[PDB]
C-alpha cells in the first residue's frame, strides 16, 4: 500500500502530496507534461528522497534523513523502467543482459536464467534470438528486451514512464495486454501516458496532477465527469469521449459516458434500441 | 551568465576577447613593481567598470586557489633566502623571496580576474563566434575554419544534453540494482566502463542524424555561406580600444628596457 | 500529374535481406500520399532514397524522377532544393543555436543576402505559430514546438514537397492533431506535394491517397475508404484500422449494418442520427 504523507521535493518541483494507492489494482499517473511526473517518478525507490513527509511503501519507511544503506531491497520490492530503454542495454549478450537483473538481487544462476527465459517467453520475442548481442536487436526489438530486465525478478510495484512512446499499434496494444495480464497476477502497475485513451481503456485509479502538485485522484470514469474542467486544466480526453461528445452535440442521448470501444458500441446500441 | 544593464555587456564580444588576449600578453610581460602596480589598477579599475559584485569574481576565483598558492610557494623557495624569523629542523624558513614571490601570486589572479570576467559577461556562443572571428586570418591555409565554428557551435549545446542522457542512464541503472559511487575505485572498473559503450554510441548516432539532417537541408561545403547572426563594431567598442592604447603607454614608459 | 515516381528500385542496407524489393510506385501532385506498413521493410528509408542520401545498389534500374530531373550523383542537390524532410527524433535535428536562427539554415546555405534572409525567416516562423517563441534557446522548447520549428525550416526554402518521416511519433496524441493542422494548411496555402511515412494511420485516415507496404513490396495502393474495409488484409500484415473503422466494424459484429462509404467522424455522426430517426 504505496502511502505519501506531506512528501515534498525542493531542488519539477513537489509539495504538499498526500495519497494511498492500494494493492492488486492498476495506477495511471496522469499529468500535464513537465508538471511534476519525472519528480514523483523517482521517489517510488528513493532515487530522489524527499525533502519532508514520511512515504511507506511495501512495509519500508523513507524519510529524508534515511541514508543510502539497505536500498538494494526496496529496489527490489519497486522497480522502475524509464523512458527510452533502447539506450541503458548494458551487456553483450540478451540472455546476459535480462539476467543482470536478479544476479544484482541474490538471484542464483539457474534460477535467475530460468526467470530469464521465462519472462523472454512472456514477452515473447523470439526463441531463438536470445543469443544474439541487444544492439543487433531490429528497432521495437530492442525494447521487448529492455522491459524482461526490469520484469525479470517479479517486482512487487513496477513503475512505468511512457513504454509505447514510438511503437507501431498493434505493438503498443500488446505491451499493454502483457502489462495488464502481471497485474492481474496481484502486483501493481504505475503507469505514466500522455496518451489518454491507454488509461481510458486500462486503469483503475488516475492521479491527476499539475504545476507540480496532486490535484485529483479517482477512478476513471469520475476524472472525465466534466470536460471543462479538463479543458481548464490542459488534460486531454479519450478518444471515445470526444466521440460521444460529437455525437451528443448533434442531439442523440448516451445512456451514461462510455470511456471504452466496447463501451461506445453498447452505450449507441442500447440508444438506437 | 549573469545579466546586467552595464555599459561592458553592450561593447562587441571581439573586442572583449582581443582586448583579454592584450592584457593577458600585458601581464605576462610586466617584471617590475611600477609595472606591476600599473597591470593591477587598470584590472581593478576594469572590475569596477564592470560594477559587479565582489563576491562574483571571489567564488570564482576560489576554486583555483591551489594551483596558484602551490606555484608561488615553489617559486618562492626556489630562490628565497636573506632574513630568517625561525629556524626549523630542516627548513631554513627564507624570508626576502617574497621580493617577487607574492608577485608572481597576483600576476595569475589577476590572469584568472580577466578570465572571469571574460565567463560571466557573454554567453557561450558570443565567445564562440568571437573565436571564430580572431581565427579568421587562418583560412590561408588549407584548414577551413567555418565548419570548425559550426561544429562547436553545435557541441556548445550537444554537451549538456549529452551529460542529461548520461546521468539518465546512470539513474536507470540504479533503478534496475547497479551500484556504482559507494563501490570504490576497485568496483568502478566494473561499473562505469562496461557501461560506457552504449552512451557513446548513442552519441555517435545523435551525430550521424544531425550531419544526415544538415546535409539534407542543404549542406554543400562551408564556402558559400551567408552568415545570418552577425555582430558589427559599435562606437562605444572604442572604450576598450584607447583603454588598451593608454595601457600600452604605461608600458612602454616604465618598462624595465 | 505524376510528381514524384520510384519504379524498378531496391535498396540493401550497406545486410542480410533486401529491405526494399522491386518497389514501385507514383505520387500524384499537390496531394497528401501517406505510406504505411509494419516498422522496417520500406517506412525508414523512403525518405533518405528520395532526396539521394542512400543510393540504389543497382544504379542501372533507377527510376527516381522526382520532378522530371532523374536522380543520380551528379544532379542530388537540385532535388536537395526540391524535397524537404521532415525527420523522426526532434531533439537531434534542431541545428544552430535557438529559434530564427535554424529557420533560416536554408537560406544561409542557399547565399542569400541578410536583409532578405531576415524578412522571409520572420515571415515563416509567424507563418508556423512560433511568434512568440521567436528567439528561444531549443532548451525551453518542449517536445512538438520543436518540429513546428523544424517545419518552418522546410517552409522558408520553398520547396515543392515535403516528406514527414514518422514526425509525429514521438508526441502526445494532442500535439499531433496540432501538427497534422498545421501541415494541412500550410500544404493549402503554398500549394506544395505532401508525403507522409508514418506508422500512425490518424494521419492515413485523411490522406487523399495511402500505399501499403508489405516487405519492400507495394501491395495496395488507393483512397482510405477503398482499402481501409479490407480489415483482414491489414490484420494479416501487422496494421490496425483506424477509429472510425474500428468503430464500424464493432457496430458491424454488434449487430447494425453501416454503408462503406463513411470516412470520419463527420457523416458518421449523420448516418447514427438518421438511423435512430428511420
Amino acid at each position: 500500500a504505496i502511502k505519501f504523507e506531506n512528501v515534498s521535493y525542493v531542488y519539477i518541483g513537489l509539495d504538499q502530496l498526500n495519497f494511498s494507492l492500494e494493492e492488486g489494482k492498476f495506477i495511471a499517473l496522469v499529468g500535464h507534461t513537465g508538471s511534476g511526473k519525472s519528480t514523483l517518478m523517482q521517489h517510488f525507490n528513493a532515487l530522489l528522497k524527499p525533502t519532508s513527509g514520511k512515504i511507506e511503501i511495501a512495509g519500508y519507511t523513507i524519510t529524508p534523513e534515511t541514508g543510502n544503506k539497505g536500498l538494494k531491497d526496496l529496489r527490489r520490492k519497486v522497480s522502475l523502467a524509464f523512458q527510452f530503454s533502447e539506450a541503458q542495454l548494458f551487456e553483450n549478450t540478451v540472455l546476459k543482459d535480462v539476467e543482470y537483473g536478479p544476479r544484482n538481487f541474490g538471484f542464483s544462476e539457474d534460477e535467475a536464467r530460468e526467470a530469464a527465459l521465462k519472462w523472454l517467453k512472456k514477452v515473447g520475442l523470439k526463441d531463438d534470438l536470445i543469443e544474439h548481442s541487444p544492439f543487433d536487436l531490429s528497432g521495437g526489438q530492442m525494447r521487448r528486451v529492455a522491459l524482461a530486465g526490469v520484469l525479470a525478478y517479479e517486482p512487487e510495484i513496477i513503475c512505468l514512464d511512457e513504454p509505447a512512446a514510438g511503437l507501431d499499434p498493434m505493438g503498443r496494444l500488446e505491451m499493454m495486454q502483457l502489462f495488464k495480464d502481471y497485474q492481474a497476477a496481484g502486483h501493481t502497475v504505475i503507469l505514466v501516458t500522455h496518451n489518454m485513451d491507454d488509461v481510458a481503456d486500462y486503469a483503475d485509479d488516475v492521479l491527476a496532477l499539475e504545476h507540480g502538485r496532486l490535484i485529483k485522484h479517482a477512478s476513471p470514469k469520475e476524472v472525465f465527469k466534466d470536460s471543462e474542467w479538463l479543458q481548464k486544466h490542459h488534460l486531454a480526453e479519450p478518444r471515445s469521449a470526444r466521440f460521444a461528445a460529437k455525437l451528443e452535440a448533434a442531439g442523440l442521448k448516451l445512456p451514461g459516458q462510455p470511456l471504452t470501444m466496447p463501451e461506445l458500441a453498447d452505450a449507441i446500441k442500447q440508444s438506437l434500441k | 551568465y549573469l545579466p546586467g544593464t552595464t555599459f561592458v555587456y553592450r561593447v562587441d564580444p571581439r573586442a572583449k576577447l582581443l582586448t583579454t588576449f592584450y592584457f593577458i600578453i600585458m601581464i605576462f610581460l610586466a617584471n617590475n613593481w611600477v609595472s606591476y602596480l600599473v597591470i593591477s589598477i587598470f584590472g581593478l579599475a576594469y572590475v569596477f567598470a564592470t560594477g559587479l559584485k565582489a563576491r562574483v569574481f571571489w567564488d570564482g576565483v576560489k576554486p583555483m586557489i591551489w594551483m596558484i598558492v602551490f606555484t608561488s610557494l615553489l617559486q618562492t623557495f626556489f630562490m628565497a633566502g636573506g632574513k630568517v624569523y625561525w629556524h626549523w629542523w630542516i627548513f631554513t624558513l627564507s624570508s626576502e623571496g617574497l621580493i617577487n614571490g607574492l608577485y608572481v601570486f597576483i600576476r595569475f589572479a589577476m590572469i584568472i580576474l580577466v578570465s572571469t570576467v571574460m565567463t560571466v559577461t557573454t554567453k557561450p556562443l558570443e565567445i564562440a563566434d568571437a573565436m571564430e572571428w580572431m581565427l579568421t586570418p587562418l583560412k590561408l591555409f588549407k584548414v577551413n575554419v567555418g565548419m570548425i565554428s559550426l561544429v562547436i557551435s553545435i557541441a556548445l549545446r550537444f554537451v549538456p544534453t549529452l551529460f542529461d542522457q548520461t546521468v539518465k542512464i546512470m539513474n536507470a541503472q540504479r533503478s534496475r540494482g547497479a551500484d556504482f559511487n559507494d563501490g570504490g575505485l576497485v568496483k568502478r572498473a566494473k561499473s562505469v566502463v562496461p557501461m560506457l559503450v552504449p552512451l557513446f554510441i548513442d552519441s555517435l548516432e545523435v551525430a550521424l542524424d544531425l550531419s544526415t539532417a544538415m546535409e539534407s537541408r542543404g549542406y554543400k561545403g562551408s564556402e558559400g555561406r551567408t552568415r545570418y547572426r552577425i555582430l558589427e563594431w559599435s562606437k562605444v567598442d572604442l572604450i576598450p580600444v584607447a583603454y588598451c592604447l593608454l595601457l600600452t603607454i604605461l608600458m612602454i614608459t616604465t618598462r624595465k628596457h | 500529374g505524376s510528381d514524384n515516381i520510384i519504379s524498378f528500385d531496391h535498396v540493401t542496407f550497406t545486410s542480410p535481406r533486401p529491405a526494399l524489393s522491386d518497389l514501385s510506385f507514383a505520387i500524384e501532385r499537390g496531394s497528401w500520399t501517406a505510406l504505411i506498413g509494419h516498422n522496417g521493410s520500406g517506412k525508414s528509408t523512403v525518405s533518405k532514397l528520395i532526396n539521394g542520401l542512400l543510393a540504389p545498389d543497382d544504379l542501372d534500374k533507377s527510376s527516381i524522377t522526382v520532378d522530371g530531373v532523374k536522380l543520380g550523383a551528379d544532379t542530388v542537390w537540385e532535388v536537395r532544393e526540391k524535397v524537404g524532410i521532415v525527420f523522426q527524433n526532434p531533439d537531434n535535428q534542431f541545428v544552430g543555436a535557438t529559434v530564427s536562427d535554424d529557420v533560416a539554415f536554408g537560406l544561409e546555405n542557399r547565399a542569400v543576402p541578410r536583409p532578405e534572409m531576415l524578412k522571409i525567416v520572420a515571415q515563416a516562423v509567424a507563418d508556423v505559430g512560433m511568434a512568440d517563441y521567436a528567439d528561444s534557446e531549443p532548451s525551453n522548447l518542449s517536445g512538438g514546438q520543436k518540429q513546428r520549428v523544424a517545419i518552418a525550416g522546410i517552409l522558408a526554402v520553398k520547396p515543392q514537397v515535403i516528406i514527414l518521416d514518422e514526425s509525429t511519433s514521438m508526441l502526445d496524441p494532442e500535439g499531433k492533431e496540432q501538427i497534422l493542422d498545421l501541415v494541412r494548411k500550410i500544404k493549402e496555402d503554398n500549394n506544395l506535394t505532401v508525403i507522409s511515412i508514418t506508422h500512425d494511420l490518424e494521419e492515413a485516415a485523411g490522406a487523399d491517397q495511402v500505399l501499403v507496404l508489405d516487405d519492400g513490396q507495394l501491395l495496395d495502393q488507393g483512397k482510405p475508404e477503398e482499402i481501409f474495409p479490407k480489415v483482414e488484409m491489414l490484420k494479416r500484415i501487422g496494421l490496425d484500422i483506424p477509429f472510425v473503422y474500428r468503430l464500424k466494424q464493432l457496430l458491424k459484429e454488434r449487430g447494425i449494418v453501416l454503408p462503406d462509404e463513411i470516412d470520419d467522424d463527420e457523416k458518421l455522426v449523420q448516418s447514427l442520427w438518421q438511423l435512430n430517426s428511420k
